[PDB]
């Protein structure tokens, strides 16, 4: 309510404030073996080649 | 490695005292104008003495030959001209030779001097101890153990040295050369032991010139080492602390002002005089406090040790997760106010992620802080509560002596003695202070059950002299300052009453344009409590607000232009 | 908030002295809500050239503190009447919160700040050449229970205890009539 | 999504934020806005680097007031970017030197738990402020294992510590 | 205060220590 | 006093330096009333000095209960470093004019003598110990001294001299 009742003075649309609660335990494995599952948004490092060559 | 060097340290550390210990035990056992120099080279020690002292002197002597192997790093001349492979070379090797040699048993290897390669043994392992690098505490005792080393290494060396030369003339015990060597080092010289002896006056000459330089900067770095830990340290132990109830007091600098306020309101409570008070603070101890610290009372009573909240190895001298309470405080007077409450939440989140049960009690000065240290059990933020004095001030006398003096535990006997008629039924009056009984438990408000809240409140002041407040229910958590004709009591409803002492002590009583309600949109800062505060209906512009200059709106200059009633 | 950090304790409030002191003299009839960051400076609050209560108030206080007591200070005749406050008077309230749980939320009712929906408020009645009708606190307490539903406290007394006519005007005229 | 950033002031590190972010190799359609909430005023150095760089504003302000951060638009805003401002990397103690920069995610993390947070930490000493609850499940958890790690002679220790796995924290 | 002052340990307290 | 301030571990007393010295003495006087023959059995009671100078600590520090008393407490705490000194001797006197009995039979006033010149670091020799225990005492009694008299003295010359810039009080 703090920050609706804000977004009305600044005049702003409060339609997509809660678009929301976290609780995710997270870190980062550099280079695992080959037999290491892949779970559900995982999101993978990539070195990418060069565009142009 | 941690453990496995460990072991090879006091490995040899044993070794090089039994090498000690082995010549206290060929003294005592083996005994007997020109200078007999056959005593001093030949000595007649017996071969179970001399065979181990051998088997210790090769173990020694391989683990230096050892030793070079591993941390060699270009150059040899670095490490054979140190003192502790010279000290090596000077007792082992000859213990070696006469393994080789038969008639070599007999004659006398200085073997005293592992005393110093115990030292340098014991200077290595107890550094082991600073992989974990924080250990303030375990750092000042463990120095303080060398310090000792030192003192008695050199007494050791001189009592050996000058026992052995004194074989020559006049023939001293091992005893008489320690009372020899001490009466030496103090400078007091008796005469009553002398050396007669050409090398044994020469070693006095040097012991002397050793023991002036040395001994006076080892006794005084042991004072500064042990006088710091009055000071600075001071640990709570686990025996006392399981045993014992145990309360923290968090603050940035105490005083007189702010300690004696704390002492005397936490034990004038008759169930709090058992607890004990430790504070935690990262400045020194003041010369004022002190004196208080000092009295018989609160010498018992409070522990304070130094070192800040914030860091974890000052809550294991406290132990908090032990205690029951731990008090933070902000720092009042201080050259920033925000930068004070900053730490204040700081130190309550280091608290409460080392000691997670203990309830915390925390005081800030600014209210936009509050929400921040929301998650704490008790929090009294100062600038909420003193301005909201000054406004009951207005309305209200002097609402600011009233809550002052009821949170204040005090007891009728102030001003007693003083000869007016006020001062005596004020210092009474004084001694007022807020309690909390249930309904059929109380004594006062036994048979009152059945009739209203304001019923019991006007029977309770008319015979026993105890009014009411307010009630909690079973089910709701909040308290309820003055209901109506409307509440009934039941059996378990918590009465909050005011009287002078506490029924279950005190047996003594018994024998003998137009506004709208509504709630304010823009609150200044996030933990702000909401009421009905008569607002106008239209919201006012900023120029509007101002008196000196008037605007297009109303032109009023000053503040009597206005024409305010009331 | 400039002039709390002060080194000394009377450099820390002496302009709020000072100014309250000139404020004493000029309007009398002007009640005052004066604040100190220290009760160390309730001596200088307000200041007279009578001195009848100033020494016979110190050596009562100085007397409690030596028997142990907690409210030394009470006895100085401005926090009394309510004109002085500090914010060490209420640093106490979290200390006995430790015993008390309920202790900071009943204080927080009365102030109206964590107003729930069951609550009360403070009031101030006044007793009149009317009200003495009535007498004593205990009768008191009947007429506001019975006819309004009100509980009282304490209460709050207030005890008694051009060229020639020009030059000599201003001569003789005092330091009251000066102000004025 | 938006991109959101505080700084003391417009430096010329900023702009070494701005370039690895605006690359011909990231695509177009991808391509995050960017808006550097700043105290101070920025200067016509800054100015004209960043001014060729598409779609990247600047605001005044803190992150401290509220009304500054939603005239940004940190609610569908991807990321914040918390950094050390520069006045107060001068302190004598550990604590003082980033507690106001602590204190003021904290008050984001418990308003906006959506909103992804990349701290700024001068020491890594101030990591067990960051993210903070009445949980205390992995606090104490956490906290034995990397001081067993530096009794053991290990570089990462606080490696262990969660804020820092996440990329949430970095020093 | 009865049950505080009022005991045989107290009463020893308040003559020795307090 | 242990039934008063017992607040849960009564080894935190009991081990303390002041009960031990209690034990020390009081406890052997308790058992010649019991035992007939130990009467004329030596108890070392000269220790009680120590105990008067842990009961002056706690009675001087009952007058601080009015906290603001600067003059007084620089000369009462001077008072206190006056005891140290004097028990700390008494109990050297007392000590080696005991076990000289054994050999070379030293009065009360020539230990004094002695004591005095030992911790003085003089060393005229001219009394000395010549018996195994005798010379065990003036070991560790120089070993006590050498620590404690220094920063006793440099201590009170602190409180002393700091009375004369700081102190001076206009009399009745």
């Amino acid at each position: 309510e703090l920050v609706k009742n804000r977004m009305k003075h600044l005049g702003l649309p409060t339609t997509g404030y809660d678009e929301d609660h976290q609780n995710t335990l997270s870190y980062v494995l550099i280079n695992p073996p080959p037999d290491t599952r892949l779970e559900l948004n995982d999101i993978v490092y990539l070195i990418r080649s060069d565009p142009l060559a | 490695n941690q453990r496995s060097s460990l072991r090879i340290r006091l490995f040899n550390f044993s070794l090089k005292l039994l090498t000690c210990l082995l010549y206290i035990v060929r003294v005592l056992l083996d005994n007997p104008t020109k200078i007999n120099w056959s005593h001093i080279f030949w000595v007649d020690r017996k071969l179970p003495l001399w065979a181990v002292q051998v088997s210790i002197a090769l173990i020694s002597f391989l683990e230096t030959m050892l030793l070079i192997y591993l941390s060699y790093k270009g150059n040899i001349w670095e490490q054979i001209f140190r003192i502790s492979f010279i000290l090596e070379m000077i007792n082992t090797v000859p213990f070696i030779i006469t393994i080789f040699w038969p008639p070599l048993r007999n004659l006398f290897i200085p073997v005293f001097l592992n005393c110093w390669l115990a030292k340098y043994a014991l200077e290595n392992m107890i550094n082991d101890l600073h992989r974990a690098i924080q250990r303030t505490q375990s750092a000042m005792f463990n120095q303080v153990l060398i310090l000792i080393c030192t003192l008695l290494c050199l007494v050791f060396t001189g009592t050996c040295g000058i026992q052995h030369l004194e074989r020559a003339g006049e023939k001293l015990s091992l005893f008489k050369s320690f009372y020899f060597c001490i009466v030496t080092f103090s400078t007091v010289g008796y005469g009553d032991v002398t050396p007669k002896i050409w090398p044994s006056q020469l070693l006095v000459v040097i012991m002397i010139c050793v023991a002036l330089v040395v001994l006076p900067l080892q006794f005084e770095e042991l004072v500064y080492l042990w006088m710091e830990r009055q000071k600075s340290g001071g640990n709570y132990s686990r025996h006392r602390a399981q045993t014992e109830k145990h309360v923290v007091l968090c603050v940035s600098s105490l005083k007189i002002d702010l300690l004696m306020d704390f002492l005397n309101e936490f034990y004038a409570h008759p169930r709090l005089q058992d607890y004990y008070v430790v504070i935690l603070c990262p400045t020194e101890m003041d010369i004022q406090v002190r004196r208080v610290l000092q009295i018989p009372l609160w010498s018992q009573r409070v522990i304070y040790l130094q070192g800040s909240a914030l860091k974890d190895q000052d809550l294991m001298r406290a132990k908090m997760d032990n205690g029951e309470a731990c008090f933070i405080l902000s720092s009042r007077n201080e050259v920033d106010r925000t930068a004070a409450d900053h730490q204040t939440i700081l130190r309550a989140w280091a608290v409460k992620d080392f000691a997670p049960n203990c309830p915390l009690y925390v005081q800030i000065l600014k209210p936009e802080n509050k929400f921040h240290v929301k998650f704490a059990d008790h929090v009294v933020c100062e600038e909420e509560c003193k301005y909201a004095m000054l406004a009951l001030n207005c309305v209200c006398p002097a609402t600011s002596t009233l809550i002052t003096l009821l949170v204040h535990t005090s007891r009728g006997q102030e001003g007693q003695e003083s000869p007016e008629q006020w001062q005596r039924m004020y210092g009474r009056c004084s001694g007022n202070e807020v309690y909390h009984i249930r309904m059929g438990d109380s004594k006062f408000f036994m048979e009152y059950e059945g009739k209203s809240f304001t019923y019991a409140a006007f029977h309770a002041h008319k015979k026993y002299g105890v009014c009411l407040i307010g009630i909690r229910r079973e089910e709701n958590k909040s308290i309820l300052l003055n209901p109506g004709p409307r509440h009934i009591m039941a059996a378990s409803d918590t009465c909050f009453y005011i009287n002078i002492t506490k029924e279950e002590n005190s047996a003594f009583i018994f024998k003998q344009v137009e506004y709208v309600k509504g709630y304010p949109p823009n609150s200044p800062y996030i933990g702000s409590s909401p009421t009905l505060c008569h607002l106008l209906p239209e919201k006012a512009p900023f120029c509007c607000l101002r008196l000196d200059k008037g605007c297009k709106h109303n032109s009023f200059e000053d503040a009597k232009a206005y024409g305010f009633k009331n | 908030e400039s002039t709390m950090s002060a080194e000394e304790d009377y450099m820390a409030d002496a302009k709020t002295i000072v100014n309250v002191q000139t404020m004493f003299r000029l309007f009398p009839s002007l009640s005052i809500i004066t604040e100190l960051t220290h009760p160390s400076n309730m001596r200088f609050m307000q200041f007279r050239a009578k001195d009848s209560y100033s020494l016979a108030l110190s050596k009562l206080e100085k007397k409690e503190r030596e028997n142990g007591s907690n409210l030394a200070f009470m006895f100085r005749l401005p926090f009394a009447a309510g004109r002085v406050f500090s914010i060490s008077m209420l640093d106490t309230l979290l200390y006995q919160s430790f015993v008390k749980d309920y202790m900071i939320t009943i204080t927080r009712l009365l102030l109206g700040l964590d107003t729930t929906p069951g609550s009360g408020y403070l009031c101030a009645m006044k007793i009149t050449e009317d009200d003495l009708w009535i007498r004593t606190y205990g009768r008191l307490f009947q007429k506001l229970c019975s006819s309004s539903a009100e509980i009282p406290i304490g209460i709050y007394r207030t005890e008694s205890h051009w060229i020639s006519q020009q030059r000599l005007s201003l001569y003789r005229r005092s330091e009251r009539q000066e102000l004025s | 999504k938006l991109i959101i950033v505080s700084a003391e002031t417009a430096g010329n590190g900023l702009y070494n934020f701005i370039v690895p972010l605006r690359a011909y190799y990231r695509s177009r359609k991808e391509l995050n806005p960017i808006v550097l909430l700043l105290d101070n005023k920025p200067e016509h150095h800054f100015l004209e680097a960043i001014c060729c760089f598409p779609m990247v504003y600047y605001m005044e302000g803190t992150i401290d007031n509220l009304d500054s951060l939603l005239q940004c638009g940190i609610i569908y805003a991807d990321n914040l970017v918390v950094v050390d401002k520069e006045s107060t990397m001068s302190a004598e103690e550990d604590y003082m030197a980033d507690a106001k920069t602590i204190v003021n995610v904290q008050t984001m993390f418990r308003l906006f738990p959506s909103l992804s947070i990349i701290t700024e930490l001068t020491h890594p000493s101030n990591m067990r402020f960051m993210q903070f609850r009445a949980k205390d499940s992995y606090s104490l958890a956490l906290s034995k294992l990397e001081k067993k790690e530096r009794e053991n002679g290990s570089n990462l220790a606080f490696m262990f510590r969660l804020p820092f796995a996440a990329g949430r924290v970095f020093s | 205060f009865y049950v505080n002052e009022n005991t045989f340990k107290e009463r020893l307290k308040l003559f020795f220590i307090k």
